[PDB]
């Protein structure tokens, strides 16, 4: 269920799900580095009916994972609202900017 | 027989198009594929490393790329660069060093542009703080950051001025920057608010005329910025949609999703039905053709799941691109006519561009 | 039969074209070059694997030199993996599982071809 | 709240891990090793290997070694050929070892990148295009020897019954044995008598390797052997894999890493296809044949699933096969292999899969 693009948390993921790449939803695959910056989504939880803020951190410094590619765009906005925008590499500020996979980190209720 | 190199592209410049293949699955080996649009022939390519961007010089002599290298790819020192390549030989000529913050992201036109006089390359930076970088092509130098554009995004050149451009800002207005002959900011101005960022966000892709630009919104509205005079005058919204359109929830979607045929004033836009939150990048069910003067739709044709387009003013053509295949349309009349499809032009491209012909 | 530039492109761009009988890689004639010219901005290899191919049109055997073009990333088009008379690396210059761009100024492999040397 | 963390180790035990070397030939500058759990098909992680990487795991199971080529600007600039040492559990880079710029660039046969039985030295094939064998001292992180005695030979076959000995196949159809000293420099060497006719019955380079002997199959379905139970290698053959019925349908071997030996039983595994003729030596397997090397007779045959390469795990009695993209897991504890599972989409273009070592 977590490895599907329809999983409720993944509502603004543009990239490969880290949970398909040897990591988990909140852990980078071995040898890839978390981004200190991310785009943010607001996603609806179909179980408790509540909306939650999700931080879409990338894992960086390894070449593309290639598995579980998602391109979901719920509440995504262009680069003039930069931290809601997912057509940029949120690995951009890492020591190595190569994009590996994307995580879906639960921050809290909206 | 003897195998030789040093050869030029086999078809003339006026036949050429540039398909920017991100190769997202292997994004470190992105490249530009050069095709002949008249017959679908593959003509050559330019390698562009990690997430390349590409444009052709306004004078048609050179290809400009923007990319990122590291000493050992996934580790080691970062080098962000503009490269200058010869258009006919598809050979590397010059590297121009950038600060290590050039935009890494999908290939929207407005991230990597040039002034109308072709003297400066104008590019988007993100560290993730945003600024606009200016490169002096002749000198082969990075001039400096336009930090006045913090909080804004993308570059819309003004085709009626030699070295002016606009950017879309978080306040829903446009910032205009005018460069001096050295590439530094000579003056700037901010428009009034054009669109509501919260209630009617626009797509960044302009439908660009000589002295104005049109933009479409997530909800099918149209806005404009007229820069014929001293200051940018903004207007909108008007709707792309009639009652029947609204009833089926038709909205735009795509990436480089609009174009303008300047001579006629026709605007081309990718559209799909059953619009709702999250559908703004859906492939085109249809292409709509709007008369921007009368504000009416004058044609609608099948979208072929296209996501990006580009217009050639000089030959009255429109190209569309679905990620892998390029469709060639004759747009000399209100209803576009499909000429051919070039299959397998890319593995993952959201941008195609013509080789410039004329344009002075 | 001996002049690919005079033949139908669809014939020369095929892996069953008679002279492509030990090609491992992307045919340069599909990559913006021709059978005997590197695509623009790619460099011929000074070394190659070699071998003979039979020409069914004139009934004769010909020596072929399988040069690569180098210094650009993979062309990706018209991939062939034909192995007529190909031998392992202990007969090194008949071997096609190595990159014959290996000694170029840039060894990145772009495309391959089949250069006619003469009668076998 | 949640926090994204790094620094994690591979989630499955070493004993579950296999290494699929994905050349990604379509984009060969972004080759990589994919790490999988063979017990359930789960993807565990990966190691980037730039242009045409090769890979092996240290005999002690603690480290992954890669061999690759970089350039300063990928398609231009200075070349660096390297061996890298990576941690096996963290899949992190630890050390680069500089090589002379002549490491073999080619498809991933096992014998191009090997190590001594004691694990102290990496033994790699060079081609400039003149051939030699390079020796890397793992502890020192240095290239320490260049075995020019091996000119005109190809590939490395370690001797499992000696600490720092290996053989290579030479253009005379014999074998050159190299015994390294504890410094990694050649301590002695010997040359066998001719084993096979290079012209009349070429062998595949892939050994079916026992503790004290190696078997090789030929283009025409014969088997040759090199016995290294003593200091001088004794060579023999051919015997045919084929009976009269087999000959009537022109069965021959085909593939890349196409053979394997189960040491406890003496069973040799070979990919075979019918209708063999000149040019079919790399055809996918129609069948896998299981040969009793003692009796020199086939004992079983099963569907080949279009496989090209294989590897054997002695201690768990497993065989993996690989068709370029998918990995099949077989139990070979009994003479008939039993298919346990297929891992689909393990690679885009792989001709090599290897188990994590458990022997030490
Ligand atoms: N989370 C976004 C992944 C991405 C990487 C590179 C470019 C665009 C997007
Ligand atoms: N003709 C070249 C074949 C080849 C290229 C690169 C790598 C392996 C093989």
């Amino acid at each position: 269920e977590v490895n599907s693009c329809d999983y409720w948390r993944h509502c603004a993921v543009d990239g490969f799900l880290c949970s398909c790449c040897g990591g988990t939803t909140t852990t980078c695959p071995p040898g890839s580095t978390p981004s200190p910056i991310s785009w943010i989504g607001t996603c609806h939880n179909p179980h408790d009916g509540k909306d939650y803020l999700i931080s879409y951190h990338d894992c960086c410094g390894k070449t593309a994972c290639g598995r579980c590619q998602c391109n979901t765009q719920t509440r995504e906005r262009p680069g003039y609202e930069f931290f809601l925008h997912n057509d940029v590499n949120w690995c951009m500020a890492n020591e190595n900017s190569t994009f590996h996979c994307t995580t879906s980190v639960l921050v809290g209720l909206a | 027989e003897v195998l030789t190199g040093g050869h030029s592209v086999s078809a003339p410049q006026e036949n050429r198009i540039y398909v920017m293949d991100s190769v997202f699955m292997h994004l470190t080996e992105s490249r530009v594929h050069v095709y002949d649009y008249t017959n679908g022939k593959f003509l050559g390519m330019v390698p562009t490393a990690f997430n390349g961007h590409v444009q052709v010089s306004n004078d048609g002599k050179k290809i400009y790329t923007m990319t990122t290298y590291h000493e050992r790819i996934t580790r080691g020192k970062r080098s962000d660069v503009v490269e200058v390549w010869d258009a006919d030989k598809l050979t590397f000529e010059k590297e121009i060093s950038l600060p290590p913050k050039r935009v890494q992201g999908l290939n929207y036109d407005g991230l990597f542009r040039q002034t109308t006089d072709g003297k400066f390359i104008v590019l988007q930076n993100a560290s993730p703080a945003t600024s606009i970088g200016i490169v002096d092509v002749a000198k082969g130098d990075y001039v400096e950051d336009v930090t006045a554009a913090a909080g804004c995004w993308s570059v819309i050149p003004q085709p009626n001025r030699p070295r002016s451009f606009m950017t879309i800002c978080g306040d829903g207005g446009l910032l205009t920057i005018n460069l001096g002959e050295d590439g530094k900011v000579a003056s700037q101005s901010r428009s009034k608010q054009m669109f509501s960022v919260k209630d009617d966000p626009i797509f960044i892709a302009p439908a660009l005329d000589k002295d104005k630009a049109h933009f479409v919104s997530y909800y099918g509205n149209v806005y404009s910025a007229d820069f014929s005079g001293d200051e940018v005058k903004v207007d909108g919204p008007w709707s792309l949609l009639n009652d029947e359109d609204k009833a089926k929830n038709w909205v735009p979607g795509g990436y480089n999703l609009v174009g303008l045929h300047r001579a006629s004033g026709r605007m081309y836009v990718f559209m799909h039905p059953d619009g709702k939150e999250g559908t703004h990048k859906f492939p085109a069910a249809e292409i709509w053709v709007m008369d921007t003067k009368t504000k009416q739709r004058v044609a609608r044709i099948p979208g072929r799941d296209a996501l990006s387009m580009t217009i050639d003013q000089q030959r009255n053509l429109m190209l569309t691109l679905d990620g892998g295949n390029v469709n060639v349309y004759d747009i000399s009349q209100p209803e576009p006519k499909l000429l051919r499809t070039i299959e397998g032009a890319a593995e993952a491209s959201l941008q195609v561009q013509f080789h410039p012909v004329g344009g002075t």
